[PDB]
């Protein structure tokens, strides 16, 4: 017997929907953290508000980090040992901050979504997010433990490679936006340069010989993600 | 950052 239960999922989902209404992302994460602990999969849409709840908690705690070590890096350089220690404490402090969001999402991933996960596409999305909580902790990480961090993340990258590869067509938004994120990771974390050049190629190239199959919407979902693609690409030619 | 991921 479980409608009390199926009631209060109900109701997280209903208050997630309105904190992205009132752009309130740290509650609206915390909201869909508390459904998706009930247990039953996401739907396509609740999928999306998990995403983008943590993306926007995430996205601004990066963009702390790298003004604050922004700002550090300089600050070791000339000696400015004055306005010194709040620098590097302030940073160490927002970054905690940010891996512990980040393994709130690997739990919820690991523990719950991944292995509970339907369908194909579902599996691409949780694995494509779970790399990117990864990578998100790597942008912050040194030495050995980053190269750990790297490796989960390849791994959950190209398990979804593999999956996206057999299920999705070349336009597939999740495809393309997978291979753009796998690609950003092989550049920026991996020091793989060639690899994300080939790869950030072949998925702008398989893509766009697709594209006059496709649908006035579906053309707009995986030409925006392809302009970022070959963006990137001028930036790393 | 000039490089961009997946704005989802």
């Amino acid at each position: 017997h479980h409608h009390h239960h199926h009631m209060e999922r109900a109701s997280l989902i209903q208050k997630a929907k309105l904190a992205e209404q009132a752009e309130r992302y740290e509650d609206m994460a915390a909201f869909m953290k508390g459904a998706v602990e009930k247990g039953e999969e996401l739907s396509c849409e609740e999928r999306n508000l998990l995403s983008v709840a943590y993306k926007n908690v995430v996205g601004g705690q990066r963009a702390a980090w790298r003004v604050l070590s922004s700002i550090e890096q300089k600050s070791n350089e000339e000696g400015s040992e004055e306005k010194g220690p709040e620098v590097r404490e302030y940073r160490e402090k927002v970054e905690t901050e940010l891996q512990g969001v980040c393994d709130t999402v690997l739990g919820l991933l690991d523990s719950h979504l991944i292995k509970e996960a339907g369908d194909a596409e579902s599996r691409v999305f949780y694995l494509k997010m779970k790399g990117d909580y990864y990578r998100y902790l790597a942008e912050v990480a040194t030495g050995d433990d980053k190269k750990r961090i790297i490796d989960s993340a390849r791994s959950a990258y190209q398990e979804a490679m593999d999956i996206s590869k057999k299920e999705m067509p070349p336009t597939n938004p999740i495809r393309l936006g997978l291979a753009l994120n796998f690609s950003v990771f092989h550049y920026e974390i991996a020091n793989s340069p060639e690899e994300a050049i080939s790869l950030a190629k072949t998925t702008f190239d398989e893509a766009m010989a697709d594209l006059h199959t496709l649908s006035e919407d579906s053309y707009k979902d995986s030409t925006l993600i392809m302009q970022l693609l070959r963006d990137n690409l001028t930036l790393w030619t | 950052r000039r490089v961009r991921s997946d704005p989802g």
